[PDB]
C-alpha cells in the first residue's frame, strides 16, 4: 500500500502564506496523478488543485486560482501546495491524494478519482 | 408461420425493453466518466518536450500492432503473461467447443485463424454429445437420490404430475448450491470479487455467454493453488448440463404461462 | 455410465490435441511481437532521455486500455461516443439472449449485472423458441420447394424421406452461400477485413463463441450506412438458425462414428 | 403441448411375446424421431430402441437386438415396439418418446435427447 | 510515396574517408528506423548499419564495426554514414533504405525488412 504523509500547515493571519508538502512512498510517485483536496468541517471534501504526472499542467478550483500555485519534484516523490494571499474562509483540513489509473490530471477533480490518501493537514486562517 | 411470427414479436419487444433499461442503467454512469486517453497523452506531450507528437503516436500504434488478439478481463492487462503456454492453450481450446468464447486469449496469426474455424465446426457437436451424456448422469444420479423420496410420495397416493413438478423443482435448488451458489462464494474469497460480480460470472459462464469481462483465473496479483485451475474446470464442464436442464425448464415454464 | 466415459475421453484427447497445435501456430509469433516491442521501447528511452522506463510503460499500458475498451489512442480527440446509446444497447440486449457476448459493451454497474443475469435467465430460452421458429420456417420453405420439384418431375413419394433427403443437402449448399460466402463479401469491403478474418467472423458469430476480437458495426472511424446495421442484425437472426441445423447434422455423423467405433472394437 | 399414450402390455410368461403401441396427438407426427425407453424397479431408464422419422432407420440397445423390433405407421400417429422371446430380466414399465429437434435418426439414445414422453405401460415376464 | 537521395561516395585509396549521406522526402522522417546496406557486383545487398528512429542507437555488421559510424539528422530528414579506414572489400553500391513498421533497428538487418530504398551510391576503394 501507497503511503502519503503531509506536512506544512498551522495558524496564519489573513493575507498571509504557507507551504504544504506531501512525501510519498515507493518508486512509482512518477506515475501518480497528484492532488489537493479540502475537508472544512461539516463540510465535503472539495477539490483544490490537480497535477500531471511530470508535473508541466496545473488545473485549479475557481476559488483559489491565481493564489494557491501546485508543483511537484519527482525526484523526492513530493507534491506542493503554495497558499498565497489566504482567506479565512481557506480554513479547512488539507488532504493529499495519488490516482494511480487511466486518464489524465484534468478530468480528476474529485475525491473518488483517487487511489491513496494522506492523513491530512491542519489550516487556519484567521 | 403465424407461431413464428407471434414469438418474433415477444422477442423483439422484449429486446426493445431490455435495450430501453440496460440504457437507464448505464448511459447516465458512463456519461459521468470523464477519464480519456487523450487528455492524457496531451498532458504526456507537456512533460515530456523531447518527445514530439509523432514521434509518441508511433510507438503507441505499434504497441496496438503488438498486442494480442485477446482481451484481457476488466483490470488485468498489465500481467504481460504468455497467452498461449499449454496450459493457456488447452483453456483456449475449451472456450471454443463450450461456445463460452471469453475472449481474453484469441488467435491472432493466420493459422490459428483457419485451424479455430474447424476446431469449432467439429468440436462444438462433439462436445454437445459430452453434455448430453453428462445430463443425463446428473439426471439418473439425481433420480437415484430422490427415490426414496418418490417411494413416500407414491405411498400418500400422490399423482405423476405432482411427483415430477415438485422433483425438478428439487434438481434447480440442490443443482443451484453445488453449480452457482458454492462457486461463488470460492470466486468471492479467491478473486476478491464482490458478492454480485462473482454471481454475474457464474451465470454469464454457464449460459455460455462468456464476456470476458471476468475470468477464473485471470489476475497475474493473486497466486493460484494447484486444485483451482483444474476446479473450474470442472465445474464449467458439469455446470453447463445443469444450466442447459434449468434454462429447458425455464422454456416450459414460458409455454405454460402461454397457455394462462 | 460407459458411453459418457468414452465421449469424455475422446473430448480431453481433442483438447489437449487442440492446445498443441494452438500453442504451436501463435507462441512463436507472440514471442516475436513481445521482443519487436519491447526493442523498439528500450531503444525509444534512450532517444528520449527526459522520459523514464516507468513513465513510458505507464502511457503503453493505458493506451493498450483505451483500445481494448473501444477508444482509439490514435488522434487528437477520439470523444468515446457512446456504447449504451439505444441502438448499441438493443444490439447488447442481442448478444446476451443469443448466447454470442461479444464482450465489446458490458455492464459496469450494479443495477446493470442484475438485470442481466436475470435477463439471461428468461431470455435465452425465449431467444431459442424463435430459432425453433425459424428453423421449422426454413424446413418447411425448403420442403415446399422440393415438393413443388417432385410434382412436375411426376416422382410418387413413398414417404417424406426422399424429400428429407434432398432439402438438407440443398439447405447447406445454398445456406452456405447465404448466411456465410456472402456475408464475409460484404464484410471485407465495409469493415476492411481480410478475406480470412471476414470468415473468420462469421464462423466465430454463427457458432455463438464470440470472442469480440471481431465485431461488424463497431469502428468509430467507419461511417457505416443505414441498411448496415438491420441487415447484420438479420444475418445474425437467421445464419444463428443455420448453424445450429449444420452442427446438429454434424453432431449426428459423430454419433454414427461412434456406433461404427463400437461394432468394430466390439 | 404434445401427448403420447402408451398401450398393449401386461404379463406374459417366459418365452412369449408381447406388441405395445403409443398413440400420438397432433398432425406432426411423421416429423418427429420415436424412441422406446425402460424403468426397471430401483434401475435407471435405459434406452430400448429408436427409429427415424419415416422408419427405414431402425438402433437397438445390445440387450433387445435380435429380439426386439421397433416400427412406425405415420397415418395412425403410431409406433410400435414388438417384442419377442421374452426374458424375465425385461420386467419394466417401457416408456414412448417423441424428438421434434432436428436429428436423432438411429443417434438419439439418451433420455435427455428427446422433448415429450408417455405416462408409461408395464410389462412383467415371468419364470 | 517516400522518396530516398543518396549523395557523397565515390573512388578512393585504401586506408582513406568517405561521408555518405540519404536526404528523405515528406514529413515522417523521425518515425522510420533508416539503414545503411551494400550491394557487390553479383551479390544480394548486404547489411552495413541500422539506427533507431532517434539516433541514439547503432548497430554495425561485424565487418564494418569500428571503421564505419551511422548518425542521424531528423531536423534535415537525413542518414549519414562516415566510412573510416576503407579496405578494398568495402568497394559496393550504398543503399539507404527507411523502415516504416514495428519493431526497433536491433533487429533490422535484412533487406526485406525496409519499405523504402534509394537509387545507390558507388563507392570503390582501391588497392
Ligand atoms: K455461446
Ligand atoms: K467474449
Ligand atoms: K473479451
Ligand atoms: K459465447
Ligand atoms: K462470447
Amino acid at each position: 500500500q501507497v503511503q502519503l504523509v503531509e506536512s506544512g500547515g498551522g495558524l496564519v493571519q489573513a493575507g498571509g502564506s504557507l507551504r504544504l508538502s506531501c512525501a510519498a512512498s515507493g518508486r512509482a510517485f512518477s506515475t501518480y496523478v497528484m492532488g489537493w483536496f479540502r475537508e472544512a468541517p461539516g463540510k465535503e471534501r472539495d477539490f483544490v488543485a490537480t497535477l500531471s504526472r511530470g508535473g508541466a499542467v496545473t488545473y485549479y478550483a475557481d476559488s483559489v486560482k491565481g493564489r494557491f500555485t501546485i508543483s511537484r519534484d519527482n525526484a523526492k516523490n513530493t507534491v506542493y501546495l503554495q497558499m498565497d494571499s489566504l482567506e479565512p474562509e481557506d480554513t479547512a483540513v488539507y488532504y493529499c491524494a495519488a490516482r494511480d489509473r487511466l486518464g489524465g490530471a484534468g478530468t480528476a477533480t474529485f475525491w473518488g478519482d483517487y487511489d491513496y490518501w494522506g492523513q491530512g493537514t491542519q489550516v487556519t486562517v484567521s | 408461420m403465424k407461431t413464428v411470427v407471434a414469438i418474433f414479436v415477444v422477442v423483439v419487444v422484449y429486446l426493445v425493453t431490455g435495450g430501453l433499461v440496460f440504457r437507464a442503467l448505464e448511459q447516465p454512469f458512463e456519461s459521468s466518466q470523464k477519464n480519456t486517453i487523450a487528455l492524457e497523452k496531451a498532458e504526456f506531450l507537456r512533460d515530456h518536450v523531447c518527445v514530439s507528437p509523432q514521434e509518441l503516436e508511433t510507438l503507441i500504434q505499434h504497441a496496438l500492432d503488438a498486442d494480442n488478439a485477446g482481451v484481457s478481463p476488466i483490470g488485468q492487462s498489465s500481467q504481460q503473461s504468455s497467452h498461449w503456454d499449454l496450459g493457456s492453450a488447452f483453456f483456449f481450446a475449451g472456450t471454443v467447443i463450450t461456445t463460452i468464447g471469453y475472449g481474453n486469449i484469441a488467435p491472432s496469426t493466420e493459422g490459428g485463424k483457419i485451424f479455430c474455424i474447424l476446431y469449432a465446426i467439429f468440436g462444438i457437436p462433439l462436445f454437445g454429445f459430452l453434455l448430453a451424456g453428462i445430463g443425463d448422469q446428473l439426471g439418473t444420479i439425481f433420480g437415484k437420490s430422490i427415490a426414496r423420496v418418490e417411494k413416500v410420495f407414491r405411498k400418500k397416493q400422490v399423482s405423476q404430475t405432482k411427483i415430477r413438478v415438485i422433483s425438478t423443482i428439487l434438481f434447480i435448488l440442490a443443482g443451484c448450491i453445488v453449480f452457482v451458489t458454492i462457486p461463488a462464494v470460492i470466486f468471492k474469497y479467491i478473486e476478491g470479487w464482490t458478492a454480485l460480480e462473482s454471481i454475474y460470472f457464474v451465470v454469464v459462464t454457464l449460459t455460455t455467454v462468456g464476456f470476458g469481462d471476468f475470468v477464473a483465473g485471470g489476475n497475474a496479483g493473486i497466486n493460484y493453488r494447484e486444485w483451482y485451475k483444474p476446479l473450474v474446470w470442472f465445474w464449467i464442464l458439469v455446470g453447463l448440463a445443469y444450466f442447459a436442464a434449468v434454462l429447458s425448464m425455464i422454456g416450459d415454464w414460458l409455454r405454460v404461462l402461454s397457455k394462462k
